[PDB]
């Protein structure tokens, strides 16, 4: 990963979160359990939708395309169109295949940076009331409530 | 009590390719290649295509009587040819710009046949019974239908000269042909004159035809040829035609109406009650991708076309599901 | 004590789009694309535009007479028609070749009118006061500036045969025509020569010409017709004209100086007393951008153009004064 | 941001600061105000100029390109003349508008990029000579002049 | 004890540019930019060029006496013209749809010289031995090498009709000439008929030809002209030459083998014993890279041609040796 | 850099490393040294060597094209034929000249990554076992061996 989150220090997904794409997990006395941050998820998602739709968009509509005959001595203009045809075909393959392979990447490193800066908005919250264990979690010191759970995943959380 | 930063992960197997690492498994995914049609060839917003079958544009224009099937039809979305489209011309010849007639009818939507000069009427002086083995029918000589091969009568062939006004408020497209005799002998006994010829004008059109008399090889067992041409009479012009032989009359017109879209196409596939807005000549294809690899040819409103087999964006992530 | 690191902001309202979000308000960005023009015709490096006004390529070179005003205009930066030049050819015909001659046109940036055939001692045994009433000039029968008809004098129209060597040291575009009388009647009170011919030939040009006589539509309230050709005549070469009626001899012809970069466009606008290194028929653009949406049609060294109603690269960051 | 500061965890820009993009506010019992960080913010100009200078330079000067004229009988050399006039124009219009949108991205990252690594910067100087407060603030622990507000913006400032 | 984490440097002077900064020193480094070739002329894949030296496609097909060396080759994996390509037609004229003849060759991989019509036994009531200072050889009149100039044989030009069966199995290439004289009593005295024609028919083709007499200017010291004309006579099919006069009859004919990847392209290299998969006009080029500049015409499988000084991918890293 | 690392905080490249592009040092009594992190290094080259691949294989090979003729009269073809050559090669020039410029930014920024993620793997292993001093540079509080530098190496090394 580019920004290390992803399969970086955070070895792998969790199959066990169903609301999203970034998400937390908590070990207090009242339970366990996963959830997703709508915010982070969301724009996550209207952002990778505008990607999708600006590609979409600038590929307006093929209108009828269709071949033409030429006589017996007009091979000449007969190559010169299948010139134009396979030319202008090549660029379209190549801009297409292109642009799928660039923004993919482009795509992968947008969520590793989205988790990264995930993770560092809670490690700057939490501070001294918790240590950081097996990358990715963090281990309470005064031990919080689900109610307080909550405080964590919405940027609220009271206390140094 | 812990809490910790994680990332989704699912049992989905969709894989993308990236600069850096090709197959990568992800979450979520979209594909952006259309690689589903009908076969199926439909009808383009509710107008049926113009089936040719064993005719060729020549054929169904001039009237070769193999494609009187195609007389009555008079509106399309496009033109389908198939590769078994060979009936065209059947008297051996020379069609002189024959492409670009073709070109013509690629943007004509519709027209009406019409008797621009009726055979009962128009040639009182001449025979017009000519017919040919070569343009057979039901295993009899026959010709044309929208030609007339006019001979001598009673062993005469009066300087010919006959008008048409066109009043139909569109550019009407006339077709006509120039018979030439392989010798001299048949040159006076079907048109009584050696050194007859054909004359075709308008307000923009001008050409003399002179018969080129020559022995030949047979095609089509015939050693006599038959060239024809055509021109579009703008509304309200006039064409006159003058000749003393060798003229082989236009009897149908047609009045053309223009459209857009429209195109030619080859085709083995079938026509079926389906109704599309993107027909390829393999078939019919419903779908909002950006592009397509199914074939160039389209006709209507359709993804644009690539050689690539494959064209998938990465919505999701890196897939990890750590079992 | 405190210290914090922040980044600039500012009341600036541009926007641009990006591949996650469109519309993001900046504090700094610049347009890449050009959509102002002057909305006249400018001269180009100093140099002004050959203005053809009601006059088309065709007018101008074979010398209409409604064309004369153009007549001393020798050299220019681009040639430009408008939707009303409609005066072109005024005898009705065909103009060989036109398209091409038009092209050829389009790299030349000056020439000399010059008399080929002087109408004085070029034809001492023809009449060359031909007029028509298709070509008025003043509410009365005239005739091309820079051809002229030749007919039959006291009775007789002899073979003529005139050659001009090239000796401009440049390449000589020389114009003619070819007249078709309606019937044989006017053929002969014209040319007497019932079966006349038209040569013309140089070291690498060799064509021949037969009237075609019939009736024909009228056109301009013309019968008859008139086909006009042209040729290029290399440095030194000789070109004969032989005839024996039907030609409508050149009289004027030019000596032709290419150049780069001109162009023929169609426009509207006007011309003023303003220079521009790039010309559109919308208007004049002085421009560094790389792109303009102004027109597709550009004389001199000018932005490349793009559908595209707006391009804007940001250069500053994400505008958040915070207010 | 894809690196977190910009709108991130330096939730708003300083209308207050005009000698350049990135730079730091200080609070001495002397007094406040801005000051720009030369270094970093003339090193983004360089970048962002040769970038928009790049994309200039690459579409050089489109010379003469007029239309073409084609008798009656000429219908496909004109509908040929048409498609390629079309496909060009279609790629350039293409070319542009995705190149502007990928490059206008890519510079707004730059720019979070440039904040994270100043920020970085500083907060490794600061070391264990202050704390990370509002976030982009740090609160000197000894209490510190003009001068030394200094040294911290010329990158000097070497205390443990 | 310290551990430090750092990266690679070194002595590496590559540059390489970027959006944001230009010639960047880096470690590693890949060009994709081939620019070099052998300024030679090579074998594709084994197989020589045809190099026709002085001549041009028009020479060699026709045989100008000045291309004789030529005569026996029979296969090539492409054309190669010089800007000394000069010797051409030598008897003035018009080579009729030339551009298009090219075309033709272009794609031929092989073809079989052939009589079609034997001078000795073809024509036994014409003289063969027509000849011109236009076509000398050896300081001596003589003529093409593949055509026969007939004329007439004891004051008497019979109207002659000869035919020839296409039964080579593949696609026949025929040429033949149309000589003009500058005037009446050399077309008497060479043809004997004052209104002679020529008649070329095949099962496709059709064209007649009519001698157009006339003074021209004199070019290789001809006032004479000549025109050329070929066909392509398909598998099987019979072409008629008939004519009572003006013919230049074909004695040679060539049977056409299609093939792929040939062409034509003009070059001032020097052919030598090498072989490559790639050839330029310039030099030959063996590469693997994805770009060249250095020429845009090539035969074989090449780089893709680019007007760029430079291509160089970065691999490694910013190179900072901290010396 | 984008990241920060390379030209960053750390300021130049070892001349000395010849296994890789990214490594250690070692600075204890039994020596000093360089050692080259086959992990790294290798994920870089593949990916690197993926991308230059990709970049050759989307320019298939150029077959056999050529000039063609026109005679005197047919001037508006040749120039057609002119625009679509001209028009073909301005495309495939501005193409092949601007991925080769943005990919290269992109490979730069991939290895500032890269020296950046390994920089921060072993600076979460250490963590109070030493200190940062010389940027990329972390002193060992409790001093160890040149088999233990390799615990380091090996991304082993799970001491608090
Ligand atoms: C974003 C959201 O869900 N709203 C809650 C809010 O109602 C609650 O008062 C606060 C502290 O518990 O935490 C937020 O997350
Ligand atoms: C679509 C295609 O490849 N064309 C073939 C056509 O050549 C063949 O005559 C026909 C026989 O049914 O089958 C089609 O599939
Ligand atoms: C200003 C600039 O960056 N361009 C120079 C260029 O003029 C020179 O030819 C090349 C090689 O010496 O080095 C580049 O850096």
């Amino acid at each position: 990963g580019l920004f290390g989150a992803i399969a970086g220090f955070i070895e792998g997904g969790w199959t066990g979160m169903i609301d999203g794409w970034y998400g937390y997990h908590h070990q207090n006395e009242q339970g366990s359990g996963y959830a997703a941050d709508q915010k982070s998820t969301q724009n996550a998602i209207n952002g990778i939708t505008n990607k999708v739709n600006s590609v979409i968009e600038k590929m307006n509509i093929q209108f009828t395309a269709v071949g033409k005959e030429f006589n017996k001595l007009e091979k000449r203009m007969e190559n010169l169109n299948n010139k134009v045809d396979d030319g202008f075909l090549d660029i379209w393959t190549y801009n297409a295949e292109l642009l799928v392979l660039l923004e993919n990447e482009r795509t992968l490193d947008f969520h590793d940076s989205n988790v990264k800066n995930l993770y560092e908005k809670v490690k700057s919250q939490l501070k001294n009331n918790a240590k950081e264990i097996g990358n990715g979690c963090f281990e309470f010191y005064h031990k919080c409530d689900n109610e307080c759970m909550e405080s964590v995943r919405n940027g609220t959380y009271d206390y140094p | 009590d812990t809490i910790c930063i994680g990332y989704h992960a699912n049992n989905s197997t969709d894989t993308v390719d990236t600069v850096l690492e090709k197959n990568v498994t992800v979450t979520h995914s979209v594909n952006l290649l259309e690689d589903s049609h009908n076969g199926k060839l439909c009808r383009l917003k509710g107008i049926a295509p113009l089936q040719l079958g064993k005719c060729n544009i020549a054929g169904w224009l001039l009237g070769n009587p193999e494609c009187d099937p195609l007389l009555p039809v008079r509106s399309w979305s496009y033109i389908v040819e198939t590769p078994n489209s060979e009936n065209g011309i059947c008297y051996p010849g020379d069609f002189i710009d024959y492409e670009e007639l073709r070109e013509q009818l690629s943007s004509v939507s519709s027209f009406e046949r019409f008797e621009i000069f009726p055979k009962e009427s128009s040639w009182p002086n001449h025979n017009t019974n000519g017919v040919t083995a070569a343009c057979s029918h039901e295993g009899k000589s026959s010709f044309y239908r929208n030609l007339l091969w006019l001979t001598e009568k009673e062993g005469s062939y009066p300087k010919l000269k006959n008008s048409y006004v066109n009043k139909k408020g569109k550019e009407v497209l006339v077709l006509w042909g120039i018979h030439h005799p392989p010798n001299s002998k048949e040159q006076q006994n079907l048109y009584q004159n050696e050194n007859a010829y054909v004359s075709v004008v308008t307000s923009n059109y001008n050409r003399r035809f002179t018969p080129e008399i020559a022995e030949r090889p047979k095609v089509r067992d015939q050693a006599g040829r038959m060239n024809y041409y055509w021109t579009l009479l703008k509304p309200g012009d006039t064409i006159i035609f003058e000749a003393n032989g060798n003229l082989i009359a236009p009897m149908y017109a047609f009045a053309l109406r223009r459209g857009f879209g429209s195109g030619i196409i080859t085709s083995n596939a079938s026509m079926h009650e389906c109704n599309t807005k993107c027909q390829t000549p393999l078939g019919a294809i419903n779908s909002s991708l950006p592009y397509q690899n199914i074939h160039p040819v389209t006709i209507g409103e359709c993804p644009k076309y690539v050689r690539s087999a494959k064209l998938r964006m990465v919505t999701g992530l890196r897939n990890i599901p750590a079992r």
